[PDB]
């Protein structure tokens, strides 16, 4: 086997400007042609896998030109004149000179944006949860940047965690924006103590940390 | 132009044969090889082996002891035979048209994909619960809502609103494990509130292993 | 003298499948003329660099020959995997000539295209180092004698349309 | 005291193209140690017998240390033919001196890739014994422009080693000196 490496792993690269992603091989790749075979794929989220240089020297039908590639041996190089909006995915080299072909580790690109101010929504449970054994409250984060942020649950002014779950979506491809959700468990016994339920979001475009809360007993 | 497809089980039990079937329609018999390929959950992509029309086969090393593959000209069909699996072999396995037979590999063409899970527990019916629009989900003129699906197995579920019409902020977050060991998701539609009281909410829940087609309905309050 | 006029200047080339052997021997030859033209896409030698080859003598050489589509010179070579080096004319691993091509879309066009073109595509196994296998007949799992019956020969559906244009191949080994 | 301790532990070796001469004279040293060490795993030359050192006074010392892969090591040695030896470091038939290589993996690998010493490849057209050439430049036979890589016409001559895997007895990322008297 022939183990393939990529660096980086993650690169963040603002619209309009060159980027590069490095692929370089352990075996020397040169078959008895003057060709050498390598591959890049791009991975879409929610997507399939399409392909866009192959003998790393000619485009596929209908890729815009602008990607292309170059090097020999052991060492090739793939650059993107100007990312997109829709550019956002992982991607892979592949070696095809013998048997068996492995891809890489997977490069993440990342897109970047002007901070906005995330928007903060709570969903409180519904009878049908009150009567089917377990209540979930949910707290819902939209359209932000960057992804980094970190949430807790203030039930009667006090701290709760090890039964909560967070949920992320990949970055959107039309807007590039991140999106949030909070899920927080609870049995029908101890739930009948509290009457106040919030969820607390802090991001680094905010100025203050904003608390939505909601009381119990209102339809 | 060719569209690939696949079609088969999703759950299998452990060291039991596995079946699929990669059909491929609109290019009909042709000189080209075909293959497959599956992805390890959350890691890199793992290629297989490739079959010729006539039948002639390469295999990867790895999997050389337990895996057959053969090819149908009649239905325009292909399946892939695993037999004494583990849970290590449960993934999303893609059928490509190119084939990377140590030539060129030029993968030109790919499948939608196909999840397979090895366990013993057995396939379970989803309850879906409605996210009904409160006072509190709305924050001036914008109001949110959605579906959340609870205790299903096994994955993917899909999940569609307005028969495909409202696809505008719609969000379906990955599904996380529980404890217990049940799966759970919830889906969120974001809309510009401005006519509730009479646009109708449904969201349309599938699940092909258990055949449970259910749309529900969410009204305010 | 070696008339290799004959075989690059003819007026018709056996197909693929059905390649035309030759054997030449007991002349002289210069490998100069071919070199030195500019008309060859692609002049890829093996084992010998191209311009020492007059300081050297042979027991005997070949000329093989045959029409192939120009994306698909490329299987022409020792030791790859495709359509040509396992079902048609294919080269072994030892040591092998210097291998030719070049565009001839000149006097292959038009619009029926030249149908009179074929290639092998349904074989059922690997060939052997120049095989040139001459035989018809179908392949399938139906136990039929004289028959479901797809024949094992299709036709270059040749035309004036980068990497379909007709291609000229000539191999030279010795 | 001769110095030969910073030739023998200093920091970065030259790369094999472009491998590093130094002058040494004037000073007094001892063989006695170098062939008492066992931290050499490799200590073989003629010429002159190594315990016969310990008696001579030649005129000059050469000090000529560079890096090659665990493989190919004997190739050093004159007379012999090879991808490196005929290419890029050749020794003359009428050599004196000795050859010398320790193994020095415990600070080149076992990390995300080393690309840190360079060589070119089977091309060019042969060396002599001490030249020390470097014409780094694109070039290849069929009648060719010098433009750009293009494989499909030309090639970049150098390359890179690779010593990232733990595996190779003779991949590891050994160290070579040639003393010349």
């Amino acid at each position: 086997d022939i183990v393939m490496t990529q660096s980086p792993l993650s690169l963040p690269v603002t619209p309009g400007e060159p980027a590069s992603i490095s692929c370089r091989s352990s075996q020397s790749l040169l078959q008895n042609n003057g060709y050498n075979y390598l591959a890049w794929y791009l991975q879409k989220p929610g997507q399939s896998p399409q392909l866009l240089i192959y003998l790393s020297s000619t485009r596929a039908s209908g890729v815009p030109d602008r990607f292309s590639g170059s090097g020999s041996g052991t060492d090739f190089t793939l650059k993107i004149s100007r990312v997109e909006a829709e550019d956002v995915g992982v991607y892979y080299c592949m070696q095809s000179l013998q048997i068996p072909g492995t891809f890489g580790q997977g490069t993440r690109l990342e897109i970047k944006r002007t901070v906005a101010a995330p928007s903060v929504f709570i969903f409180p449970p519904s009878d049908e949860q009150l009567k089917s054994g377990t209540a979930s409250v949910v707290c819902l984060l939209n359209n932000f940047y960057p992804r980094e942020a970190k949430v807790q649950w203030k039930v009667d002014n006090a701290l709760q965690s090890g039964n909560s779950q967070e949920s992320v979506t990949e970055q959107d491809s039309k807007d590039s924006t991140y999106s949030l959700s909070s899920t927080l468990t609870l049995s029908k016994a101890d739930y009948e103590k509290h009457k106040v339920y919030a969820c607390e979001v802090t991001h680094q475009g905010l100025s203050s940390p904003v608390t939505k809360s909601f009381n119990r007993g209102e339809c | 132009q060719v569209q690939l497809q696949e079609s088969g089980p999703g759950l299998v039990k452990p060291s039991e044969t596995l079946s699929l079937t990669c059909t491929v329609s609109g290019g009909f018999i042709g000189p080209h090889y075909w293959s497959w390929v599956r992805q390890p959950p959350g890691k890199g992509l793992e290629w297989i082996g490739y079959i010729y029309i006539s039948g002639s086969t390469n295999y990867n090393p790895s999997l050389k002891s337990r895996l057959t593959i053969s090819v149908d000209m009649s239905k325009s069909q292909f399946s892939l035979t695993l037999s004494s699996a583990t849970a290590a072999d449960t993934a999303v396995y893609y059928c490509a048209r190119g084939g990377g037979y140590l030539e060129t590999g030029p993968f030109e063409y790919w499948g939608q994909g196909t999840l397979v899970t090895v366990s013993s527990a057995s396939t379970k019916g989803p309850s879906v619960f409605p996210l009904a629009p409160s006072s509190k989900s709305t924050s001036g003129g914008t109001a949110a809502l959605g579906c959340l699906v609870k205790d299903y197995f096994p994955e993917p579920v899909t999940v569609s609103w307005n028969s495909g019409a409202l696809t505008s902020g719609v969000h379906t977050f990955p599904a996380v494990l529980q404890s217990s060991g049940l799966y759970s998701l919830s889906s969120v539609v974001t809309v510009p509130s401005s006519s509730l009281g009479t646009q109708t909410y449904i969201c349309n829940v599938n699940h092909k292993p258990s055949n449970t087609k259910v749309d529900k309905r969410v009204e305010p309050k | 003298l070696c008339p290799f006029g004959e075989v690059f200047n003819a007026t018709r080339f056996a197909s693929v499948y059905a390649w035309n052997r030759k054997r030449i021997s007991n002349c002289v030859a210069d490998y100069s003329v071919l070199y030195n033209s500019a008309s060859f896409s692609t002049f890829k030698c093996y084992g010998v660099s191209p311009t020492k080859l007059n300081d050297l003598c042979f027991t005997n050489v070949y000329a093989d020959s045959f029409v192939i589509r120009g994306d698909e010179v490329r299987q022409i070579a020792p030791g790859q995997t495709g359509k040509i080096a396992d079902y048609n004319y294919k080269l072994p691993d030892d040591f092998t000539g210097c291998v030719i091509a070049w565009n001839s879309n000149n006097l292959d066009s038009k619009v029926g295209g030249n149908y009179n073109y074929l290639y092998r595509l349904f074989r059922k196994s690997n060939l052997k180092p120049f095989e040139r296998d001459i035989s018809t007949e179908i392949y399938q799992a139906g136990s039929t004698p004289c028959n479901n019956c797809y024949f094992p020969l299709q036709s270059y559906g040749f035309q004036p349309t980068v990497g379909y244009q007709p291609y000229r191949v000539v191999v030279l080994s010795f």
